RNA sequence: UGAGUGUUUGUACCACAUGUACAGGAUAGGUAGGAGCCGAUGAGACCGGAACGCUAGUUUCGGAGGAGGCGCUGGUGGGA
């Protein structure tokens, strides 16, 4: 099952990015280091 | 407590869909389900362990009182006496007081006023558990399930299933708590030891929400069945 | 069941009616028939719980006219704090190791009064004071840098006031010796400090019933109003 | 669109009753006052009945009798 998710900043919670996963291969949320525009440097970015 | 639109899911399996639930105050609740269903996870939600995916779980400002399904034992070492007195705050606010002591010396005009407020909440705090309490635990045991003393002093990672129930049956007794979430509270005792719980949380005047596999011993307690479903997800 | 006294001090007085203040002054000076000057304490029943860790109260007021009896006062003090408990003029000045001594002597002091860096050496007799409750409380000030203002203020009269875990809480406001007018006085500051105390968390109306009484006499409803 | 009866109730007054863990003299509900209090307006102690009861005892009505007991104090307990 392919969803689509919301990336949000960890540090600010600005709903930064929009993607999608599978969820059955990648059960828990996902996390990657994106650039987050508000605070315009790269953070960590957790699916909400 | 009450619940509106809960939803969890861990991972791709999902435990509550768009579940609802409204218990009133004073209600035994017998909650079953098949294992798996989620019996677990909604204390978990009610402790505030665990946070809904989406929905709101309202629970009362009153103190609860927890039974773990599972005993925890932090170290293999701790004694029966260190794990019951954990049951009650008492220790761990004298640390924090006794430190702020520490600080009164060291500070002499800087956070007084921080200390101050902090040292008062604790004494007021210790005041509210009673510290009469280290001899109301000692005869707490005898009254309770004839535990023998000479427990008291042993390590409790040593005693048997059995035994273990009963000690955190007991903690739970000694924490003197206003709801009662019991999960599987007598699974490992005998015959004799339930009948003792059994009777106390019949006189027991409180809410109690019990979730047990046991039909005799619940439908001698429960007033109100909650029952979790494992297909479609709800309460 | 009830001695005569008592019945008569009972027909003068009536629980349906709440007096004011100076009616119910003036009646607990009445009512107090055993011949001893009896204290003159009202009880508050707030509706807080204190359960709840914000509601429940615990203080010290200063009441300007007195208890009607002198309190004997024990300071914990060291150094300059000592110089100050010397100048109020202390019924006893102590340090660490008079604590020792304190324990199980001079006791009946009326109120201890512990330096804030005497507080962590005072703490260990404290937990012996603890039962009896003398230890000092810093949210009813007693715990303090500079004893002087509670010296004064113990010997002024300074009343601790603590809410019962029922919810109501009770102080002396002054001996029948004292004129009424103290005594309205004294209850008039205990009914301002209340409000004051008065936590934020609290609803309705705060106070479900206030009524004044003697050591012998029987209560006195009391109009919250006047 | 109004009168009553009765039953069943939820609530608030008002009376009543209950408070027995360890120790402690022993049946210790909390808070505050409290050295003095109470009894020919019939005390102590005795006896029966009734109640409660944790089985220890306690609550209370009564028969007689007629003047006493209780508390502080003391130890215990966290708390008298
Ligand atoms: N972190 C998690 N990751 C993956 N799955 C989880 C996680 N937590 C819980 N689950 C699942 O939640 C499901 C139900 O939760 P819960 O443990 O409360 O069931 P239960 O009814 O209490 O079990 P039992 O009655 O047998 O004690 C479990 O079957 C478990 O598989
Ligand atoms: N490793 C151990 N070290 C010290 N004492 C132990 C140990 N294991 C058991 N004991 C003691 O042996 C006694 C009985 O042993 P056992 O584990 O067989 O109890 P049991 O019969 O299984 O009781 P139940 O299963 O109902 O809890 C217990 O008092 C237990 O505390
Ligand atoms: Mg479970
Ligand atoms: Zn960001």
């Amino acid at each position: 099952m392919r969803v689509n998710i919301t990336l949000e900043c960890t540090s600010c919670k600005e709903r930064n990015y929009l993607t999608n996963k599978n969820k059955r291969n990648n059960p828990d949320r996902l996390e990657k280091q994106k650039y987050c525009p508000r605070e315009r440097k790269v953070t960590l970015h957790r699916e909400t | 407590m009450r619940g509106q639109k809960m939803n969890l899911t861990f991972g791709l399996e999902e435990v509550y869909e768009d579940a609802e639930f409204h218990l009133g105050d004073f209600d035994k609740v017998g909650i079953v389900g098949v294992n798996g269903a989620g019996k677990t996870t909604l204390f978990r939600l009610l402790l505030r362990e665990l946070k809904l995916d989406k929905g709101k779980i309202t629970i009362g400002n009153s103190r609860i009182g927890y039974l773990p399904q599972e005993i925890i034992i932090m170290d293999e070492k701790m004694t029966v006496l260190e794990f019951l007195a954990e049951g009650r705050p008492i220790k761990k606010m004298e640390t924090e007081l006794n430190y702020i002591y520490e600080k009164l010396t060291v500070v002499d005009d800087d956070k007084q006023d921080r200390l101050l407020k902090r040292m008062g909440w604790l004494q007021e705090q210790l005041e509210y558990f009673d510290c009469y309490e280290a001899e109301s635990i000692l005869l707490d045991l005898v009254d309770s399930m004839q535990i023998d003393f000479d427990l008291f002093d042993q390590p409790i990672s040593e005693l048997s299933g059995g035994q273990k129930s009963k000690i955190s049956f007991a903690k739970v007794l000694y924490s003197k708590p206003e709801i009662l979430l019991l999960d599987q509270p007598t699974n490992h005792l005998d015959s004799s030891t339930k009948e003792f719980v059994t009777k106390y949380l019949k006189s027991y005047r409180g809410s109690v929400l019990i979730i047990s596999h046991d039909i005799d011993f619940l439908n001698q307690i429960i007033d109100k069945i909650m029952y979790i479903d494992k297909v479609t997800h709800k309460i | 069941k009830k001695s005569k006294k008592m019945q008569e001090a009972l027909k003068k007085v009536d629980a349906t009616k709440a007096y004011s203040v100076e009616e119910a002054v003036a009646l607990a000076k009445d009512t107090n028939i055993a011949k001893f000057d009896a204290t003159v304490e009202v009880a508050y029943k707030l509706n807080v719980d204190p359960k709840k860790a914000d509601q429940q109260i615990r203080g010290a007021v200063v009441l300007p006219n007195g208890t009607g009896k002198t309190q004997t006062v024990l300071v914990f003090a060291k150094g300059e704090k000592a110089k100050e408990a010397e100048a109020a003029g202390a019924d006893f000045v102590g340090d660490d190791d008079m604590v020792a001594k304190i324990q199980g002597g001079w006791f009946d002091f009326d109120v201890v009064v512990a330096t804030p860096d005497m507080m962590a050496t005072v703490g260990k007799l404290g937990r012996v004071l603890g039962p009896k409750g003398l230890m000092p409380n810093p949210k009813t000030g007693t715990v303090t840098m500079d004893v002087t203002k509670a010296v004064e203020e113990v010997k002024a009269g300074k009343v601790t006031y603590r809410v019962d875990k029922a919810g109501n809480i009770h102080v002396p406001i002054g001996k029948v010796s004292f004129d009424n007018e103290k005594l309205v006085e004294n209850f008039n500051t205990i009914n301002d400090v209340l409000l004051k105390a008065k936590p934020s968390t609290a609803k309705g109306q705060y106070i479900k019933n206030i009524s004044v009484t003697t050591t012998f006499g029987p209560g006195i409803h009391v109009d919250q109003a006047s």
